[PDB]
RNA sequence: GGAUAGUGGCCUACCAUGGUUUCAACGGGUAACGGGGAAUAAGGGUUCGAUUCCGGAGAGGGAGCCUGAGAAACGGCUACCACAUCCAAGGAAGGCAGCAGGCGCGCAAAUUACCCAAUCCUAAUUCAGGGAGGUAGUGACAAUAAAUAACGAUUGGAAUGAGUACAAUGUAAAUACCUUAACGAGGAACAAUUGGAGGGCAAGUCUGGUGCCAGCAGCCGCGGUAAUUCCAGCUCCAAUAGCGUAUAUUAAAGUUGUUGCAGUUAAAAAGCUCGUAGUUGAACUUUGGGCCCGGUU
């Protein structure tokens, strides 16, 4: 947006995790708020990083405008932000794939359908088959 | 005297008059500037003492 | 000595001539007995569903003189028959026979007003819609 | 479960509530300060008597009591960086003195109008609801926001409000628009 | 001596006759899980505590038991009782006081939703799982803030949020919130109700209707052809997104009285005396005086 002035406030370093992590605060005056993509690249381009390895969320929008606060996020590689940031934060940059995970309950229901069964059940289906058949 | 029938019978006799219409009388801080400024400005209803829904004398 | 005892070691004295002296109390022994939960029609409630039996015309009391419109209620989680009053104006033309009404309490606790003898409940939902709605044309009665 | 939300209730409705010197002093408070309902006032006079209360049983307390005076120089700095209190009456006495019309007058309505920034009382409420008026360089709609002692100061039109410099709001625009397309 | 993981009448054999109690045992009721605490209170106190935390107990009742370190385990078995399901009539399988949800009971209480992203938990264990938990839906239980309008001239401009909505933030993904393109005030609009106007308890000696009828009324009371009290109109008042009603409880209640009640006549001094428990019970035993030290003013 115009002049955002992007800060880095508590830029304390985690070798731990291999990242340093701020608290980022962009001030967005006569805008209405300024997208992920814009902020990550920006960061990315302050801290001679690449794009990829650069993570922000939980942003809030201070009251009436002007600016909004949130937590930033910057690792060492883009292998350690694929192996450290969580698979939603991930498929939300688009870095990663959304899993194909079947809803919860159905899910449960082929859970206790296959509990019901003992062993792999090729000898239960050939049974059934023969019984039914005949 | 004795009534166990005819109950309610003013209230079904009595002959209706219609709610007339008024300039909608407003509602919150703007409701309280007016009884100020009906009650402390205009302070004319005292007669001896200050009558807050006078008689039509 | 002004009767009560007065040493230092009287405290079991004192205990047990209050606990004596509580029944006296009006509500204390009411509360301690439970009659509330036993003897009152409303076994403690504040409400209470019934299906009317019978309109009936209460005269009032001295020095008042009108017929009070009432209804003999059964009630439905108690089995006993209790006089309820039916306060507005022509109120008593919605109540009809072996409809579901709901009772509360008159307000004096326990008692009557007034110049009603003997009632002690009200009506104020009949066949689940409100009296005062259904007397000020709020709401229809379904009548079904 | 999740540990329960403690809440409190911010006045008290008094007994009696039907006195007329009372049912008069509170509605001359309410016509001379722009008060929505009587529920302000009570809230102003239960903060007012809690801060007395307290003030009470600190003055009960012998002089130079660790406990006092900590208490009383945390309430009377408190109350000076409100505003509600002044610096000359710095003396615990005067917060018994205090009346519930401090308060009322340092609210962020009536410190609007003694600014300056309003027509009445009630203009200044009705500028501080829709978000035109700004502490600092913040929106503010809060008619009850106890202004600071270095706040009145800064106490102004909001960037983003169109009396303070921004776009010209809505119905201007509508207008404008209308008087384009009349003239073209 | 057995039994216990272990002490122990925990059980067993022999022996003595003991143990509790008017300082309230035993028995009965509890609409009684206990507590941290809640409401209301000058001080004392009164009432409540099913419920977010701690400790108990239960899985329809009751007992027995396997495994296991840990169970009298019930989303583990065994039997009976009471329910209740599918049978092809020989058989078989259950315990929602978990989550939702249905019936019943009632005055009384929500969706058969999404997710392991947090807080944690478990397993072989970073990865899986978790109706634990979180999110959302219903939700006037309660709490916080606060729109229903402001100004100008004698009819006009200017502002805005409700309500939509590209977008981004938000989030596990979302809904809303915070922001914001654009749209979105002039009244018949974008319309605030709930109770009340004889007194306590401020607010009508206004009009029409009724005429001890209807009815109102917490209490006193109003109403029988001039209703300040009923039903309507207008006006006004109190509170106000809340207001009223019923029940219970607290203050008021010095009407529970230890603080702090009353007993001649209002309710109350037993007919009188004796007397155990209980409560209370005359004084007297080391004082006064000198010399210093060290704290605060």
């Amino acid at each position: 947006s115009d002049a955002v002035t992007i800060r880095t406030r508590k830029v304390i370093s985690n070798p731990l995790l291999a990242r340093k992590q701020f608290v980022v605060d962009v001030l967005h005056p006569n805008r209405a708020n300024v997208s992920k993509d814009e902020l990550r690249e920006k960061l990315a381009e302050v801290y001679k990083a690449e794009k990829d390895a650069v993570s922000v969320f939980g942003f809030r929008t201070q009251f009436g405008g002007g600016k909004s606060v949130g937590f930033g996020l910057v690792y060492n590689s883009v292998a350690e932000a694929k192996k450290f940031e969580p698979t939603y934060r991930l498929v939300r940059y688009g870095l990663a794939e959304k899993v194909e995970k079947a809803s919860r309950q159905q899910r449960k229901q082929k859970k206790n359908r296959d509990k019901k069964i003992f062993g792999t059940g090729k000898r239960l289906a050939k049974k059934v088959a023969r019984r039914n058949a005949d | 005297h004795g009534s166990l029938a005819r109950a309610g019978k003013v209230k079904s006799q009595t002959p209706k008059v219609e709610k007339t219409e008024k300039p909608k009388k407003p509602k919150g801080r703007a409701y309280k500037r007016l009884l100020y400024t009906r009650r402390f400005v205009n302070v004319t209803l005292v007669n001896g003492k200050r009558r807050m829904n006078p008689g039509p004398s | 000595g002004k009767g009560k005892p007065r040493g230092l070691n009287s405290a079991r004295k004192l205990r047990v001539h209050r606990r004596n002296n509580r029944w006296a109390e009006n509500n204390y022994k009411k509360r301690l007995l439970g009659t509330a939960f036993k003897s009152s029609p409303f076994g403690g409630s504040s409400h209470a569903k019934g299906i009317v039996l019978e309109k009936l015309g209460i005269e009032s009391k001295q020095p008042n003189s009108a017929i009070r419109k009432c209804v003999r209620v059964q009630l439905i989680k108690n089995g006993k028959k209790v006089t309820a009053f039916v306060p507005n104006d022509g109120c008593l033309n919605f109540v009809d026979e072996n409809d579901e009404v709901l009772l509360a309490g008159f307000g004096r606790k326990g008692k009557a007003k007034g110049d009603i003898p003997g009632v002690r409940f009200k009506v104020v939902k009949v066949s689940g819609v409100s009296l005062l709605a259904l007397w000020k044309e709020k709401k229809e009665k379904p009548r079904s | 479960p999740r540990a329960p939300r403690t809440y409190s209730k911010t006045y008290s409705t008094p007994k009696r509530p039907y006195e007329s010197s009372r049912l008069d002093a509170e509605l001359k408070l309410a016509g001379e300060f722009g008060l929505k309902n009587k529920k302000e006032i009570y809230r102003i006079s239960f903060q007012l008597s809690k801060i007395r209360r307290a003030a009470r049983d600190l003055l009960t307390r012998d002089e130079k009591d660790p406990k006092r005076l900590f208490e009383g120089n945390a309430l009377i700095r408190r109350l000076v960086r409100v505003g509600v209190l002044s610096e000359d009456k710095k003396k615990l006495d005067y917060v018994l003195a205090l009346k519930v019309e401090d308060f009322l007058e340092r609210r962020l309505q009536t410190q609007v109008y003694k600014l300056g920034l309003a027509k009445s009382v009630h203009h200044a409420r009705v500028l501080i609801t829709q978000r035109h008026i700004a502490v600092g360089k913040q929106i503010v709609n809060i008619p009850s926001f106890m202004v600071r002692l270095d706040s009145e100061k800064h106490i102004d039109f909001a960037p983003t409000s169109p009396f303070g410099g921004a776009r010209p709001g809505r119905v201007a625009r509508r207008n404008a628009a209308r008087k384009a397309e009349a003239s073209g």
